[PDB]
């Protein structure tokens, strides 16, 4: 599903 | 290409370029700044990492378009789909060998703090897993080995080194259970890994500054989000 | 550089582009197409300004970010803000005189009938617009002119071949009038001809389908927008 | 203000 954005937004 | 720039501008130019939402200058300035040689920052890290995502994340949406329109044309709609979706793809297999290539050149093999040395293999896991995404020829086994081999390792490191809540222990485990599922046909590895990390860092949050806590459970919701998808 | 493509498989690949939302290459394919030597159907004509509307759109907001925090700039933070500025400003005037180029040689000269030379023309007004807006130097009274020139055009042909719903005369009355608030310092010019635009269009919406009153009324309410903002 | 897009939307 989701893995990590770049930025915390 | 960047050769002639400084190291410090290069920098400040990837921030800007940030700023105007110009991630491909931003993904070259940052290649400069590595190729100048130097260990990077905390903060000039984040630069490259936020860079390189934009940019193949950007392609890898474009190929998901391209590919379902060409799964559903297999009326004969003649090469075409095929050719831009390749063309997609090969650019993206670029961008993701140029990542590739930074980290083993030489960012890997000069971070030795934990901080550091998690942060590429997790980036190194990351654009092995993009390139499986698109894989289907005889590398492609070894190409999701590629990207396994990474996550272990960043994995055996932070449980060693960093305490649960560590957010890059975190991501490195949230990106880790998205391949587990949906790469390598894992889904209860996937379950299973996004459980035990959610509730251990749960049982540390008391530990932690406000700033700390907010960080830490920002990406413990990711987790949850998505075990409530795979659940 | 899309000369060994055919013109129907370009044109393909632009739409294919603009479903994956890969801009850039939507542009060149079309520009691959005009070279051609053909002249643009409709959809054709749409798929070119499409294109390089949202390649330039992009530009410039990226120059309005950077332009901004050079204003700002002007503590000392070096050559960097303007030199990365410029690079912007550079690219952006070289997509505005490659689209220039394509209206020039040989799109206006070969479009006879009122709705495809009214669109370059309109077009050919647009990218001096946006020119205009970057230029500080000795020829920026003539890039206005230009522009100037190329929707008074447009406009004289417009009002003795279209009625006063048609969109595309709708359209171009729409940018001149920006053009007038935004770029020529004339406010009341820009008011008094979105005012008339809306006014005449309204009184012929009588003879419209429900499809063609669709088209028409959408870019009424656009002038209806830029009338509330600017009295 | 705003300049006509390129699509209806
Ligand atoms: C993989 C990874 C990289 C960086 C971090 S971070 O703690 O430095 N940080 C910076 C940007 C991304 C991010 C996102 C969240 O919550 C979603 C929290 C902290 C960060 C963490 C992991
Ligand atoms: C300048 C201009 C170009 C094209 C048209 S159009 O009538 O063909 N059409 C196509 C896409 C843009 C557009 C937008 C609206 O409402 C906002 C209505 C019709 C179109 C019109 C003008
Ligand atoms: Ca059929
Ligand atoms: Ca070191
Ligand atoms: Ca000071
Ligand atoms: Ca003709
Ligand atoms: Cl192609
Ligand atoms: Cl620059």
């Amino acid at each position: 599903a989701g893995s990590i954005p770049g930025r915390r937004s | 290409a960047m050769g002639s720039m400084e190291r410090a501008s290069l920098i400040q130019k990837a921030k800007l370029a940030e700023q105007a939402e110009r991630y491909e200058d931003m993904a070259a300035f940052m290649k400069g700044a590595v190729e100048k040689g130097e260990e990077l920052s905390c903060e000039e890290r984040n630069l490259l990492s936020v860079a390189y995502k934009n940019v193949v994340g950007g392609q890898r949406a474009a190929w998901r378009v391209l590919s379902s329109i060409e799964q559903k044309s297999n009326e004969e709609k003649g090469p075409e789909v095929r050719e831009y979706r390749e063309k997609v793809e090969t650019e993206l297999q670029g961008v993701c060998d140029t990542v590739l290539g930074l980290l083993d050149s030489h960012l890997i093999k000069e971070a030795g703090d934990a901080e550091s040395r998690v942060f590429y293999l997790k980036m190194k896991g990351d654009y092995y897993r993009y390139l499986a995404e698109v894989a289907t020829g005889d590398d492609k086994k070894r190409i999701i080995d590629s990207a396994r081999s990474a996550y272990q390792e960043a994995m055996d490191i932070s449980k060693k080194e960093m305490p649960p809540t560590n957010p890059i222990r975190l991501g490195l485990a949230l990106n880790f259970s998205v391949f587990h599922y949906e790469i390598a046909n894992s889904p209860e590895e996937a379950i299973s890994l996004a459980k035990t990390t959610f509730d251990e860092a749960m049982a540390d949050l008391h530990t932690l500054s406000e700033d700390s806590y907010k960080d830490s459970t920002l990406i413990m919701q990711l987790l949850r989000d998505n075990l409530t998808l795979w659940t």
